[PDB]
């Protein structure tokens, strides 16, 4: 807290200094030694808030955290034999090299987990959204982004909403380069694992 | 803090460093004695070079850009 | 060989196709088929599964509509649907058991929609009936 | 006033007893009706309120055989029956539309049993067709 809190009586005091930076545009401001400078400004934490809430998160965080970390899968062949994700199930995707047992822990692994955090996972979006609409932003995700919010030298911002749109203008000319690695691993998948495999279709 | 090699001992817990500002850059390790701090080490080293540039410049001058 | 096929599964091959004429049996001045039809016949598809696993298989595993999957609702009464278990969801039923399971209650189904069997379509499963006896 | 009928419930009068009589419509050689014709009606029940409440009240509403809810089962599959909400069965549906929303599909029914109207009693439903046109 020596530097949230003791943070805040700084924060506290950038809403009196912030404000009074708080007169200047993003881009008819070019010296950069203090563009971004008001970038940032909105950084030191979420002091905007009244984080009563945001704190009271914490508390359904946790249980997300503990149950991925406790990710374990007892084997039904004997029940009292159990394995982790960590050191017990990466293993089989690692040692085993069969289909149906890797089909199987594949299928096993999974109905374990986000099945349980489903019900973590609905009001984790939308209070995290009155939290990005506190931080005046119109969802969290965009945040996540808003590192990427850089309008600092005229050509080279980068706005939240084309930085992926260059992302699809790449892997569809790397897609033929699957499209021969998926013939070439559909020429490996007939005699590797016993035959499931359409060499036409898509992949298990 | 540099210690705990095998220990229960009250420490916090990660190689870490740091850009304190005003000619200040940390670093905070966990030393179990293995090579995942020099792992971090040149690693950081790479990247304080970067702090070392916003040494005494301010908290509205941050990190480098982007992760 | 160029691309993908961007449908196929390694379960596509248990699915059924049903393919409803409605245009057919009744004709027209018939109902018009919409999400209610839909719903009437995941039911009485789940209906076919208990008469057949208790006359036949011999144990009681029960079944509900949403166990009877749907994919590809075509407005012209046509999609490709297939059952599963009813909540173990990992595991489905084999197709292989189905194509019996319904030429026990093939009779049952048409007439619950007043339907002649060339409105009730499968493409694998066909009516074997018929020997006529007339003359003494 | 001595004593109390035993068996009022301020929810009885939404009940509709139905009256079945195999040896009407299909008379004698018929098939012997047990508990499986039993869970065959319950979902033929559920199917008038699927096409009741979205070609009249035009929203869905799920209903499985569960919520035909059957009381007093004698041998003539005579019983008084209602229908509930599907899981809302704090609150029930009531009797006012299940009667317009069985004439709609009356006529779906019988032939669902091989059956005539008159097998198909429902005491407060009775059919209101047949106008002949016999001479040009």
């Amino acid at each position: 807290q020596n530097m949230n809190n003791a943070g805040d009586k700084w924060s506290a005091f950038l809403k009196e200094q912030s404000t009074l930076a708080q007169m200047y545009p993003l881009q008819e401001i070019q010296n950069l030694t203090v563009k971004l400078q008001l970038q940032a400004l909105q950084q030191n934490g979420s002091s905007v808030l009244s984080e009563d809430k945001s704190k009271r998160l914490n508390t359904i965080l946790n249980t997300m955290s503990t149950i991925y970390s406790t990710g374990k899968v007892c084997n039904p062949d004997n029940p009292q034999e159990c394995l982790l994700l960590e050191p017990g199930l990466n293993e089989i995707m690692a040692n085993s090299l069969d289909y149906n047992e890797r089909l199987w822990a594949w299928e096993s692994w999974r109905s374990e987990v986000g099945k349980q955090l489903r019900p973590l996972y609905e009001e984790y979006v939308v209070l995290k959204n009155e939290m990005a609409r506190a931080n005046h932003y119109e969802d969290y995700g965009d945040y996540w982004r808003g590192d990427y919010e850089v309008n600092g030298v005229d050509g080279y911002d980068y706005s939240r909403g084309q930085l992926i749109e260059d992302v699809e203008h790449t892997f569809e000319e790397i897609k033929p380069l699957y499209e021969h690695l998926h013939a070439y691993v559909r020429a490996k998948l007939m005699n590797a694992y016993p035959s499931y495999i359409s060499p036409i279709g898509c992949l298990p | 803090m540099l210690t705990d090699p095998g220990n229960v001992q009250k420490a916090v817990c990660h190689p870490t460093a740091w850009d304190l500002g005003k000619g200040d850059f940390r670093i905070l390790m966990c030393t179990k004695v293995t090579m995942d701090d020099f792992l971090t080490a040149h690693h950081e080293m790479g990247h304080i070079q970067y702090d070392m540039a916003y040494a005494a410049q301010p908290f509205l001058l941050r990190n480098g850009a982007n992760e | 060989f160029v691309g993908w096929s961007t449908d196929w599964s390694p379960y596509a091959d248990q699915s059924i196709k049903v393919r409803i004429s409605l245009k057919s049996a009744l004709g027209d001045k018939a109902y018009e088929w919409n999400d209610n039809e839909m719903y009437l016949f995941r039911s009485s598809v789940a209906y076919a599964m208990r008469q057949y696993f208790l006359k036949v298989k011999n144990q009681m595993i029960l079944f509900g509509e949403e166990d009877v999957r749907v994919a590809n609702l075509k407005p012209r009464i046509s999609f490709n649907f297939f059952v599963t278990a009813p909540k173990n969801v990992s595991d489905i039923i084999p197709r292989t058991e189905v194509e019996k399971a319904i030429r026990m209650s093939r009779s049952r189904i048409n007439d619950a929609f007043r339907l002649n069997d060339n409105s009730l379509e499968f493409l694998g499963i066909q009516p074997t009936l018929g020997p006529p006896n007339q003359p003494p």
